């Protein structure tokens, strides 16, 4: 990982880049900032391209389609804490979710998006908006604190709250047995087994494949073609109140890579300061991270974006 | 004619940002409520600790006195008031209803009744004898950040990050008036004047406005001081020479002449935002109280 290049919010005494993906349109990065905007930048020289105001609070995730037509925001608290955003010439609102603290494309056809409101999903379609489904159950529920919905490659499955869902029959399949309180679970590219905190799981079986204690309270995105895995520590202490949340970054100051057939560990990288978020591009050349400078983390906030050459 | 408030005494003992310092209608103390779920009690003149109130299960956001100065509602991020006897420190009623975080409280002038705003959106009124809900008002579109009673309690004013203020018929829970002007920035304090004419607003775009409510017109505008992120207390300093005081992002309290709407006044001490002040019922004496990385209360004294 060669750094490549760096910058900060341009404008502002107190830089807010809160996190970050790739544009269609290569060289230029999308960041979101803790005033809810959504920027556009230039990922080599660090120019400021454009600035559209999305939400009253902090951003804190996105996600770009596929084909750069549409872009998916959460916010921190205020409503309506996801939205909707066409990219084709003009950029506006297309939906709104107005509950939904955490939003995700579907996968295989990018035609619907599923929504997380604490231990609920919803499942919206991408055209009218409509919500097409709730799934939830109080008598399977593992009320993970982080919960997060998640298609399974194909999008005939949901995994919500550590529970498995046939989406066409609306069913819960399975559960989980819960092992941690924040972490809800992903699934792995490979459409056969799915990663829940330190679990890795068997879709043929619910067998238990491995254990790899260093994913532990991790987030963990793949390489596109599904070969590395990349994972951060969330910043936790549970006993922390509402004010010494707002203290931390979301992440640690390192992350780490993994093989994505056996776990196998790849690199351990320490950029020495607390991260917001990292992405990669769809070639799998460049790695951007949201790092924060702050002498005191997240408490004076001061984060600028590296771009590093993947190798 | 200008004031020269001097600092006399700093309060340390909060652990974490005070949100609220508020002197008793009798002026013998100072009431301070906390992020760190505390209240405590100062004496007026002298600064001296007095004691601990406790029993919120997380940060509190707002306090306020009754009429008498024998009692205190504390407004509570855990969803919850707390009537609370001073003389004995121990909770009389918790009023449960509200959803969500409670930012803001207040007694009427009969102090029989209490009124609450809430993260939930809404307004509520409370029996203060019989810890009840008395009604519920589905005041407003996005958070409430304060509630006032007016000087004969039937009137209540509310301010929201909808960008609106509005009036509510204490009796009959009917909204009486929606202000707004020419744009609607989050209204982040307002309170009615000693005399129940005028309202005054906080904008969460470095601005402060005198309202007249029955007219729906603005009267003055304040500025000078930077208030974007919080929710600033703002009060009437009507002891000596008529002001507007409020605290600031900059870490200063400000202090203008009603009329002409000039500074009159920084204060300088604190080392982060100043988001409480209140003024003494009786002396030129102003308290004010500052976040996380300060955690003190200042209290300041004017020989006008």
């Amino acid at each position: 990982f060669r750094p490549i290049s760096v910058f900060r919010e341009a404008n502002e005494d107190e830089s807010g880049f809160t996190c970050c993906a790739f544009s269609a349109r290569e060289r230029f990065l999308m960041l979101g900032t803790c005033t809810g905007q959504l920027k556009l930048y230039n990922v080599f020289s660090g120019q400021e391209e454009a600035s559209y105001n999305c939400h009253n609070s902090a951003i804190t995730h996105l996600e770009p389609s596929r084909d750069g037509s549409l872009l998916l925001t959460s916010a921190t608290w205020s409503q309506p804490l996801s939205a909707l955003w066409g990219m084709k010439s003009v950029f506006d609102m297309k939906h709104s979710f107005t509950e939904d603290h955490y939003v995700e494309f579907s996968k295989h056809s990018q035609d619907r998006v599923i929504g997380t409101k604490g231990d609920i999903a919803h499942i919206y379609d991408i055209q009218t908006g409509n919500k097409l489904l709730t799934l939830f159950n109080p008598d399977l529920a593992n009320n993970y604190k982080r919960n997060c919905a998640t298609f399974n490659p194909t999008d005939d499955l949901v995994l919500n709250d550590g529970v498995l869902w046939d989406v066409r029959s609306a069913q819960a399949i399975h559960k989980f047995d819960k092992f941690n309180m924040n972490i809800s679970g992903v699934f792995h590219p490979n459409g056969l087994e799915v990663i829940i905190n330190t679990e890795i799981w068997d879709l043929r079986t619910f067998h238990l494949l491995h254990t790899v204690p260093a994913l532990d309270q991790c987030r963990v995105v793949f390489n596109h073609t599904g070969t590395v895995m990349y994972g951060a520590m969330l910043q936790a202490d549970d006993e922390d109140d509402l004010m010494e949340e707002r203290m931390k970054s979301p992440f640690g100051s390192s992350f780490r890579t993994f093989n994505a057939t056996d776990y196998k560990p790849i690199a351990t990288i320490d950029v020495k300061r607390n991260i917001f978020d990292l992405c990669t591009d769809t070639k799998d050349c460049y790695l951007a991270v949201i790092e924060n400078q702050g002498s005191m983390d997240a408490l004076n906030m001061d984060t600028v974006c590296r771009l590093y050459e993947v190798g | 004619v200008k004031p020269n408030y001097a600092l006399k005494f700093t309060l340390a003992g909060h652990t974490k940002a005070v949100s609220s310092v508020k002197f008793s209608p009798n002026g013998e103390w100072l009431a301070s409520s906390s992020a760190d779920k505390l209240i405590k009690i100062w004496g007026a003149y002298d600064g001296k600790f007095e004691k601990t109130i406790s029993g919120h299960k997380l940060g509190i956001s707002d306090v306020a006195w009754s009429s008498d100065s024998n009692l205190l509602v504390s407004a509570s991020d855990d969803k919850t008031l707390k009537i609370w006897d001073v003389s004995s420190g121990k909770c009389l009623k918790t009023l449960k209803g509200h959803s969500n975080y409670v930012f803001c409280c207040n007694f009427n002038p009969q102090s029989n009744l209490i009124v609450s705003g809430s993260f939930d959106e809404s307004v509520r009124i409370w029996d203060v004898k019989t810890g009840k809900c008395l009604k519920t008002l589905p005041a407003h579109s996005d958070p409430v950040s304060a509630v006032h009673f007016n000087r004969d309690g039937s009137l209540i004013v509310s301010s929201s990050y909808d960008g609106l203020c509005r009036i509510w018929d204490t009796a009959s829970g009917q909204c009486l008036k929606t202000l707004i002007d020419d744009d609607n920035p989050p209204v982040s304090f307002v309170k009615f004047s000693p005399n129940g004419k005028y309202i005054l607003a906080a904008t969460l775009d470095n601005t402060l406005k005198l309202w007249d409510y029955s007219k729906g017109k603005c009267l003055k505008t304040y500025t000078g001081h930077k208030n974007e992120k919080y929710c600033i207390f703002a009060n009437f300093s009507v002891t000596g020479g008529k002001w507007i005081v409020s605290g600031s992002e900059d870490n200063l309290v400000y202090i203008w002449n009603l009329q002409t709407k000039e500074i009159v006044q920084k204060l300088q001490g604190h080392t982060d935002v100043v988001i409480s002040t209140a003024c003494h019922p009786t002396e030129n004496i102003i308290a004010s109280a500052a976040l996380e990385n300060d955690k003190t209360i200042k209290l300041w004294k004017s020989d006008c």
